RNA sequence: UAGUUGGGCACUCUAGCGAGACUGCCGGUGACAAACCGGAGGAAGGUGGGGAUGACGUCAAAUCAUCAUGCCCCUUAUGACCUGGGCUACACACGUGCUACAAUGGGAAGUACAACGAGUCGCUAGACCGCGAGGUCAUGCAAAUCUCUUAAAGCUUCUCUCAGUUCGGAUUGCAGGCUGCAACUCGCCUGCAUGAAGCCGGAAUCGCUAGUAAUCGCGGAUCAGCACGCCGCGGUGAAUACGUUC
C-alpha cells in the first residue's frame, strides 16, 4: 500500500506521517518511510499599491510539503486500521 | 512610510492560517464559499462579539469554529440560534456545516472587538480622544504587553481629515516573535468614514 | 549574363545567384541541386553548359522584369479597387496593421521635424 | 490566413439575403453589419451597404474585389491630414 | 580500495573517487579533456595535485551533475580537494594554504523586483 | 457600470472567447488568478489577513 | 570608496605560459564573459608572435608592457574658476592595466582582418618602440611633462 | 540499449530534526571601557551573501475607476440591452526597450553541460504526413514516476574574406498553419519572393563594486489565440575603486 500526505505545514505534516507509521507498526505491518519529497513551490507577485506603482511589488509563496509511506504486508486489520485513524482536515491522503 | 499588515508579516511564522484546509481542484470554490460564509456570519452575528472564523474541510463536511465573547448570545437558548444558522449555512453551502462556538477570554485582548467597540462609540458621537483612552485601559487591565491605537478621518466632524493615536506599554512590529494582534475597523458617521486601527501586542511566542 | 543581370564574377555560384532579382537563397540552392552543380565553385569557375543549364532553370522560373510586373500589377489592383490596403500603398502607410503614432519611417521616409 | 478546412467565412444572414436577390433582374442595396463576410461571385455585380462605425457605406462588388473582406472596403476613420 | 569526496560549486555537484594510478581523469564515463575542453579549466581540476605534490600518482572518476562546464570543474576540483584529504590528512594544512577545501559560495544572486537582473536597474530619466 | 457589467459576466456568455474572468469579491476584470480567482488587490488583502489557505509572504 | 582602499580580487596564471599577466590580457580582451573566444586569440596572436620572430612571444609581449606603461600620468585639478592637469606617478598596478587598455584598444583599431593578427601586429610594433600604443604613452608623458610645473601639487 | 533487472542506499539528492559563527579563542593598539588591526581554526569571521522587514513624519503627492465612503448631481436617463467602430489614428516631440551596423562575426555540420517552474480535457512521448508553421494516429502522467525539456552561449571542424556584403532584417507581394463565431479596421506564426535605414552614434545623459556589469538561453502569471514587457531560474563571466576637491 502507498500512501501520499500533503500539507501546507511541515510540522503538521510530520505529526499525521508519525501517527500513520505508528498505527501500521503496531498493527505489525512493514512500512518504509516517512520518505520526504521534493516539496511543491509557486510564487506570486502583486503590485503593492492600487494604482500605477508599478516597481514597488510584493511576492507570495505556496509551499506543499508531501511524504510518501510505503506499506509491505499489510495485515487485514491495517486497512482499517489506517482507514479509521483520521488526520488533521489541514493534511490530504492519498490511498494507492 | 508604509507598514506591512501586522497579522499577513507573522502568517506561515508564528501566526496560522484561518482557513485551516487543503484542496488543490477545489481550491478556488472552497476559498469563495468560505468568502461567502465569512460574510454571511458577519452580516448575521455583527451584534455578538465575534472575532475569528476558522474554516476546516472534511470531505463533504465543513467545520466552522467560530470565536465570541458572546457564546451564550450567540448559542442561544437550547442552541435555538447555533441550530438555526446551521440551517442557512446548509442553505448556503449545499453541504453539512457542524459549527463549534469558542469562548474569547479576556475579550480586551482582541484587536478586533476592541475595535469594533471603539467604532461603535464614535458612531454614537463619543470624543475620540475620550474612546481611545478607555480601550487602552481595558486593554491593559486585561494584561496586554502593550498596545497601540490610531482613528483616522474627519474627527469630530472637522473639513481636515486627520489621524490621532495612543499607545502604551510596547508594540515592536518589527520583531516577528512577537504575538501582535492588529485590526482595522470603520466608524460610519454623518461626515463618512473613520478608520480605528488597533494593534495588540501580547506575550511573544 | 543568366537574366540579363550581370551577376558578380568571383562570388560563389549560390551567392552570384541570389543576387538575380527575383531569387532567394533557399531557391538558389534548389536550382543548382536540379543543375547538379556544385554550390561552392564559383561563376568564373562555371563551365559554359554548366552555365547554360542554370540559365534553362532560371528561365523556367519568374524573375526579373516579369516579377516586378507581377507585384507591381498587385498593388495596382488593390489601389485601384479601392482597398484599405489600397489606400495604405497610396498613402504611404504600412499596410501590415503596424502602429503609425511613432516607427513607421520605412514607409512614411525620412522625418520631417515640423 | 483562414484555415483551408474550415472553408471561407459569411455571416449566414447575409449569405441568405444575396442568395434571394440571386434570381433577380436589377439588384437592391443590401445593408449588412457584417464587416467579417467575404466576397463572393455571388456577391459580385451587387452594391453593399456596409456599416463603418456610424453609417452603411455602399460598395460596389466586382470580380477583382472577391476574396477579400467587406470591412477592408469600407474605412472606419477619416484622417484628411493636419 | 578507492577515496571518495564531495565538490560543489555553483549548482554543480561532483561524487569524486580518487584511485591509486597515472593521473588518468574521467568525467561521467568521458576524458577529462574530452568533457572540459578548455585548457584553464583542467589546469583548475589538476591544481590540488600541483600543491599536494601527487603529480600523477591518483587517477580520479567524477560522477558530476548540475551546472555547466566551469561550475562542474569547479566542483571537481572541491571533490579531488576532499578526497585528498581522505587520502592522507597531512595535506590538509597545504590545501587549505591553497584555499582548495574552502567551499565557494558565490552563488547567482536572486533577480530583485523592479530591477532588470541582482543589480541593474531600468534606464532613469529626470525629465 | 460595476453591477451591470458583473450580472452580465455571471451569465452565460454567447461566444466561447467573450468569456471573461472577474475578481469574484469585488469584480475587477483585470489581474485575476485563477488559482483564487481574485485580483491582485484583494488577493493581497484576504493573504494578509491569512484566509488564503498556505498562502504566505515569499522571501529568499 | 569613502571607506578606504578596497582588496584586490587575485587572477591565476596561464594555463600554457603559466602567467598572470597573459591572464590579465585575455581579461582586456574578453567581451560578454566569452572568455574561451578570448583565450583563443591571445594564443593565436602569440602564435603569430613566435612564428614571424623566432624570439618567445612572452618575452615580447613583456617588452611591449615596458615600452607601452608609462610612468607620469595627469589628474585633472579644478583650482578655484581654472582647471588643469597635473602631473602624477602611476603606481605599477595601474601602470599595467594602462599598458594593457591601450594595446588592446588600439590593436581593436588596427586594419587587418582578424583580432589575433591585429593584436600580434600592435604587440610586435609595441615591443619594437613604435606604434599606435607607444605613441599614447609618448603623447601621455608630454602632456605630463608640459604641466611639470604644478608637480607640487 | 539504457539505473535497465536483481540488489543496496554507501554517495548524490530530497526534507524533518540537530551542530556550526558567538569578536567564541590568540597577538597588538586602545582611557584597565567600548572598540579597532592582525592570526589561528573552520565551509563559512566579524552583519558570511541575499531577501522580507520601511520609524515619527514629508509632498492637501497618487487613487471616489479595486473596494468602501459624506456631500452634490441624473433618474424613460449621466441608468440598461444589442451589432459595429474606437481605445491599434499619425505632418510631429519625448521616455522605455528589442534588433542591428558585423570577422571577439554570418552561415553549414557534429558534439557538451543547467536551474526555476507548468500540466486534465491539460503537458504530450513514439511513429507517420508536411520544406516549415504544424496535421494524423497514439503513449505516459493529477506527476522526484510521463511530458513540456537533448537549453543557448560553449567546444570541433568546413565556408564566407571586410563587401552596405553570405552584415542587416524593416517594408512589401504571394502562398499557408493555428486559435476562435469571426484575423478588414486588428492576432501570432510558417515558406517562397523582396531586402529598407543602419559603417558604432552631437550637446548631453543612464546602470553597475562580483558570481556583480556584460552576455546566453530557460520557465512562469495574465492567457481560446497573442510580449522585444514583467516575475523568476540558471550558463559563461569581467574592469576598476588612487581619493572626497568638485
Ligand atoms: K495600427
Ligand atoms: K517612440
Ligand atoms: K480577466
Ligand atoms: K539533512
Ligand atoms: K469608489
Ligand atoms: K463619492
Ligand atoms: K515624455
Ligand atoms: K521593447
Ligand atoms: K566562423
Ligand atoms: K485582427
Ligand atoms: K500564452
Ligand atoms: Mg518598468
Ligand atoms: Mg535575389
Ligand atoms: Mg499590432
Ligand atoms: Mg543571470
Ligand atoms: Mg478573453
Ligand atoms: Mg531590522
Ligand atoms: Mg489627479
Ligand atoms: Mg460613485
Ligand atoms: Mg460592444
Ligand atoms: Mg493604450
Ligand atoms: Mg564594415
Ligand atoms: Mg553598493
Ligand atoms: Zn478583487
Amino acid at each position: 500500500i502507498r500512501i501520499r500526505l500533503k500539507a501546507y505545514e511541515h510540522r503538521i505534516l510530520d505529526q499525521s506521517a508519525d501517527k500513520i507509521v505508528e498505527t501500521a507498526k503496531r498493527t505489525g505491518a512493514d512500512v518504509s518511510g516517512p520518505i520526504p519529497l521534493p516539496t511543491e513551490r509557486s510564487l506570486y507577485t502583486v503590485i503593492r499599491a492600487t494604482h500605477k506603482y508599478k516597481d514597488s511589488r510584493e511576492q507570495f509563496e505556496m509551499r506543499t510539503h508531501k511524504r510518501l509511506i510505503d506499506i509491505v504486508n499489510p495485515t487485514p486489520k491495517t486497512v482499517d486500521a489506517l482507514m479509521k485513524l483520521d488526520l488533521p482536515s489541514g493534511v490530504n491522503i492519498e490511498i494507492k | 512610510g508604509q507598514k506591512v499588515h501586522p497579522i499577513g508579516m507573522r502568517v506561515g511564522i508564528i501566526r496560522d492560517w484561518d482557513a485551516k484546509w487543503y484542496a488543490e481542484k477545489e481550491y478556488a470554490e472552497f476559498l469563495h464559499e468560505d468568502l461567502r460564509i465569512r460574510k454571511f456570519i458577519a452580516t448575521k452575528l455583527a451584534d455578538a462579539a465575534v472575532s475569528t472564523i476558522e474554516i476546516e474541510r472534511a470531505a463533504n463536511r465543513v467545520n466552522i469554529s467560530i470565536h465570541t465573547a458572546k457564546p451564550g448570545m450567540v448559542i442561544g437558548k437550547g442552541g435555538s440560534e447555533v441550530e438555526n444558522l446551521r440551517k442557512e449555512l446548509n442553505k448556503l453551502t449545499g453541504k453539512r456545516v457542524h459549527i463549534n462556538i469558542v469562548e474569547i477570554k479576556k475579550p480586551d485582548l482582541d484587536a478586533k472587538l476592541v475595535g469594533e467597540g471603539i467604532a461603535r462609540q464614535l458612531e454614537n458621537r463619543v470624543a475620540f480622544r475620550r474612546a481611545q483612552k478607555q480601550a487602552i485601559q481595558r486593554a491593559m487591565r486585561a494584561g496586554a504587553k502593550g498596545i497601540k491605537t490610531q482613528v483616522s478621518g474627519r474627527l469630530n466632524g472637522a473639513d481636515i481629515a486627520r489621524s490621532e493615536g495612543y499607545s502604551e506599554g510596547t508594540v515592536p512590529l518589527h520583531t516577528l516573535r512577537a504575538d501582535i494582534d492588529y485590526a482595522w475597523e470603520e466608524a460610519d458617521t454623518t461626515y463618512g468614514k473613520l478608520g480605528v486601527k488597533v494593534w495588540i501586542y501580547r506575550g511573544e511566542i | 549574363r543568366i537574366a540579363g543581370v550581370d551577376i558578380p564574377r568571383d562570388k560563389r555560384v549560390v551567392v552570384s545567384l541570389t543576387y538575380i532579382y527575383g531569387i532567394g537563397n533557399t531557391t538558389a540552392k534548389k536550382v543548382l541541386a536540379n543543375v547538379g552543380v556544385s554550390e561552392d565553385v564559383r561563376v568564373r569557375d562555371l563551365t559554359n553548359e554548366q552555365t547554360d543549364a542554370i540559365r534553362a532553370e532560371i528561365d523556367k522560373l519568374k524573375v526579373e522584369g516579369d516579377l516586378r510586373r507581377e507585384v507591381n500589377l498587385n498593388i495596382k489592383r488593390l489601389m485601384e479597387i479601392g482597398s484599405y490596403r489600397g489606400i495604405r500603398h497610396r498613402r504611404g502607410l504600412p499596410t501590415r496593421g503596424q502602429n503609425t503614432k511613432n516607427n513607421a519611417r520605412t514607409r512614411k521616409g525620412p522625418t520631417k521635424t515640423v | 490566413g483562414r484555415s483551408l478546412k474550415k472553408g471561407p467565412f459569411v455571416d449566414d444572414h447575409l449569405m441568405k439575403k444575396v442568395e434571394a436577390q440571386q434570381g433577380a433582374e436589377k439588384k437592391k442595396v443590401i445593408k449588412t453589419w457584417s464587416r467579417r463576410s467575404t466576397i463572393f461571385p455571388s456577391f459580385v455585380g451587387f452594391t453593399i451597404a456596409v456599416y463603418d462605425g456610424r453609417k452603411h457605406v455602399p460598395v460596389y462588388i466586382q470580380e477583382d474585389m472577391v476574396g477579400h473582406k467587406l470591412g477592408e472596403f469600407a474605412p472606419t476613420r477619416t484622417y484628411r491630414g493636419h | 580500495v578507492q577515496y571518495s569526496g564531495t565538490g560543489r560549486r555553483k549548482n554543480a555537484v561532483a561524487r569524486v573517487r580518487l584511485v591509486p594510478g597515472t593521473g588518468k581523469i574521467t568525467v561521467n564515463k568521458k576524458d577529462v579533456e574530452e568533457y572540459i575542453p578548455h585548457a584553464d579549466l583542467r589546469e583548475v581540476i589538476n591544481q590540488p595535485f600541483g600543491v599536494t605534490e601527487t603529480k600523477g600518482a591518483y587517477d580520479v572518476i567524477v560522477n558530476v551533475n548540475g551546472g555547466g562546464y566551469a561550475g562542474q570543474s569547479g566542483a571537481i576540483r572541491h571533490g579531488i580537494a576532499r578526497a585528498l584529504l581522505q587520502v592522507d590528512p597531512d595535506f590538509r594544512s597545504a590545501l587549505k594554504r591553497a584555499g582548495l577545501l574552502t567551499r565557494d559560495a558565490r552563488m547567482v544572486e536572486r533577480k530583485k523586483p523592479g530591477l532588470k537582473k541582482a543589480r541593474k536597474a531600468s534606464q532613469f530619466s529626470k525629465r | 457600470a460595476k453591477k451591470s457589467m458583473i450580472a452580465k459576466n455571471k451569465r452565460p456568455a454567447k461566444h466561447s472567447t467573450q468569456a471573461y474572468t472577474r475578481c469574484e469579491r469585488c469584480g475587477r476584470p483585470h489581474s485575476v488568478y485563477r488559482k483564487f480567482h481574485l485580483c491582485r488587490i484583494c488577493f493581497r488583502e484576504l493573504a494578509y489577513k491569512g484566509q488564503i489557505p498556505g498562502v504566505k509572504k515569499a522571501s529568499w | 570608496p569613502r571607506k578606504g582602499p578596497v582588496a584586490k580580487r587575485d587572477v591565476l596564471p596561464d594555463p600554457i605560459y603559466n602567467s598572470k599577466l597573459v591572464t590579465r590580457l585575455i581579461n582586456r580582451v574578453m567581451v560578454d564573459g566569452k572568455r574561451g573566444i578570448a583565450a583563443n586569440i591571445i594564443y593565436n596572436s602569440f602564435d603569430i608572435i613566435k612564428e614571424s620572430t623566432g624570439n618567445d612571444p612572452l618575452e615580447v609581449f613583456e617588452q611591449a608592457m615596458k615600452n607601452v606603461m608609462p610612468v607620469l600620468e595627469v589628474k585633472a585639478r579644478r583650482v578655484g574658476g581654472s582647471n588643469y592637469q597635473v602631473p602624477v606617478e602611476v603606481r605599477p598596478e595601474r601602470r599595467t592595466t594602462l599598458g594593457l587598455r591601450w594595446v588592446v584598444n588600439y590593436a581593436r583599431l588596427r586594419g587587418e582582418h582578424t583580432m589575433e593578427e591585429r593584436l600580434a601586429k600592435e604587440i610586435m610594433d609595441a615591443a619594437n618602440n613604435t606604434g599606435a600604443s607607444v605613441k599614447k604613452r609618448e603623447d601621455t608623458h608630454k602632456m605630463a611633462d608640459a604641466n611639470r610645473a604644478f608637480a607640487h601639487y
